[PDB]
């Protein structure tokens, strides 16, 4: 939980 | 530049505190996230603290060690310049958009740079930086072969160095990429450093060219910007679905954040891992998510870098052949699934394997190479050409 | 998962474990039996004693899970055969092989981890009274383990 999401596929 | 004596680590102390004491003034209500000074600030006091025990009886050789010497200068800098930010800033200092506070921000990046540095080089207080792993391997052999075993450089040292291999054509070239590269602000360039850009600037033989086209003339590249930063600059932009922009990340340094909004109007950032910042654009644009640098309609063309000279394959010889049969099995073969012929090198260790092992392993919240859990600093594709 | 439990089999029975043994049940690559005689350094000397390992399907990227089948008086393994082990928990990495899971857990008999104990009780016997500790322990092997 640092912000940082999943690349969009 | 100087000797570091126990008085001087002292003089750093008592500064770094003021530096705290002022930070925390409630009027100031510096928000919680990477970089952020109420942190860095006493993790690099710990982490100094941890040094000196281990130097404990032996402070005569660690006072000489010269990347010591220069990060307590450069500590010693920084902080004298946080202290006189304030004193100059006056009240300046609680407006959010104030340039006193935006050069506030720049030092909590800059803080947070030099942590890290320091962990790199003292990861556990004792120093490594003789040793130090260079991720890239054609990064490592530059390196080695110009500086040897040397920790720190001066820049004007680095840059004639690098010039011999990749040509800076210019001043105002030069200036851009010490700014770019010098993460600490001190005029030196660590080894460190050195692994930072080459990671976010790979690959290595197209180096200058990548920094060129990734940052020097790239609308959506954002130099010194935080998170927080990334978010409020892209809230212009809310309502045009596909801007998009760029930094680096400060809490996994070598890695690039991406920052874009979606079709619904959210600000998202996202990390590549292991996948060079050119292809992500790439497909990002082609994907549709990343169409619009810093809002601007115009998206550049990185079709240019897209063509790599491509790693060469490992070639297992006589030797490793006959070792390899007598256990049962290829060399060849990733000896995790054991499935797969190894299509990937975990860096700096070196290690082989498929990337579907590669990739199964970090996605079970499994950490750093599953052979020696040294860190995984990179990844470099390749493929092994059997004896036979 | 498959391929690659078969290959950790035949590593198997190639070189073999000192006071250690493992192999499928039946047809099934995913359900081992285990056998560890006891070590001389432990009170579970002379003692045979046997465990169950199933590979989950995640497998080798989650570990193992090992336990006993025969009753062992042990500070890290419980009256359910399940072992406390690092390398079985938090510790694991892909590169890992049962082989290396058994030898530890020889380890373990030779030298328990009394610092994180299964079974509060026993954790104090084997700190405060040793001999007290040493005699429950020969005497499980005499009645379990012989
Ligand atoms: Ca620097
Ligand atoms: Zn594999
Ligand atoms: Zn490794």
């Amino acid at each position: 939980s640092d912000g940082y999401t999943p690349e969009p596929a | 530049p100087g000797t570091v004596d126990k008085k001087m680590v002292e003089k750093c102390w008592k500064l770094m505190d003021k530096v705290v004491r002022l930070c925390q003034n409630p009027k100031l209500a510096l928000k919680n996230s990477p970089p952020y000074i109420l942190d860095l600030l006493p993790d690099t006091y710990q982490h100094l603290r941890t040094i000196l025990s281990r130097y404990e009886g032996k402070m005569e050789t660690l006072g000489e060690n010269e990347y010591f010497r220069v990060f307590m200068e450069n500590l010693m800098k920084k902080t004298k310049q946080t202290i006189s930010l304030f004193k100059e800033g006056k009240e300046r200092m609680y407006e959010e958009n104030s340039q006193p506070r935006r050069n506030l921000t720049k030092l909590s990046l800059i803080f947070s740079h030099m942590l890290a540095e320091l962990k790199g080089i003292f990861p556990s207080g004792l120093f490594q930086g003789d040793t130090f792993r260079i991720t890239k391997a054609d990064a490592a052999e530059f390196w080695r072969k110009a500086f040897g075993e040397k920790t720190i450089v001066p820049w004007k040292s680095f840059r004639q160095a690098l010039h011999e291999v990749h040509p800076i054509s210019s001043g105002l070239e030069a200036m851009a990429l010490k700014s770019t590269i010098d993460l600490t602000c001190n005029d030196y360039i660590s080894v460190f450093e050195f692994d930072i850009f080459t990671r976010l600037f790979q690959p290595w033989s197209s180096l200058l060219r990548n920094w060129n086209s990734l940052a020097v003339t790239h609308p959506g590249y954002m130099a010194f910007l935080t998170y927080d930063e990334v978010k409020a600059r892209l809230q212009k932009f809310i309502h045009k679905p596909g801007s998009y922009i760029f930094r680096l990340s400060c809490t996994r340094l070598g890695q690039w954040a991406i920052g874009y909004v979606t079709a619904d109007g959210n600000i998202l950032q996202t990390i590549p891992h292991n996948k060079p910042l050119f292809q992500a654009l790439i497909d990002g644009f082609r994907e549709g998510f990343y169409l619009f640098p810093d809002g601007r309609n115009q998206n550049p063309d990185l079709t240019g870098l897209c063509e790599p000279t491509p790693q060469d394959h490992i070639k297992v010889t006589q030797e490793q052949f006959e070792l390899y049969c007598e256990m049962g099995s290829t060399f060849q073969l990733c000896k995790i699934c054991a499935e797969n012929d190894k299509d990937v090198k975990i860096e700096p260790c070196g290690h082989l394997m498929c990337t579907s092992c590669l990739t199964s392993w970090q996605e079970s919240e499994g950490q750093g190479c599953p052979f020696c859990r040294c860190e995984i600093k990179g990844t470099e594709p390749i493929v092994v050409d059997p004896f036979d | 998962a498959l391929k690659r439990i078969h290959k950790e089999l035949n590593d198997l029975a190639r070189d073999p474990p000192a006071q250690c043994s493992a192999g499928p049940v039946g047809d099934d690559m995913f359900h081992w039996q285990a056998t560890i005689m006891g070590p001389n350094d432990s009170p579970y000397q002379g003692g045979v004693f046997f465990l169950t390992i199933h590979f989950p399907t995640d497998y080798p990227f989650k570990p193992p899970k090992v336990a006993f089948t025969t009753r062992i008086y042990h500070p890290n393994i419980n009256s359910n055969g399940s072992i406390c082990l690092d390398i079985l928990r938090s510790q694991w990495s892909p590169a890992l092989t049962i082989s290396k899971v058994l030898l530890s857990i020889c380890s373990l008999l030779c030298d328990p981890n009394p610092d994180d104990p299964l079974v509060p009780e026993i954790a104090r016997i084997y700190k405060t009274d040793r001999e007290k500790y040493n005699r429950i322990a020969r005497e499980w092997t005499q009645k379990y383990a012989m």
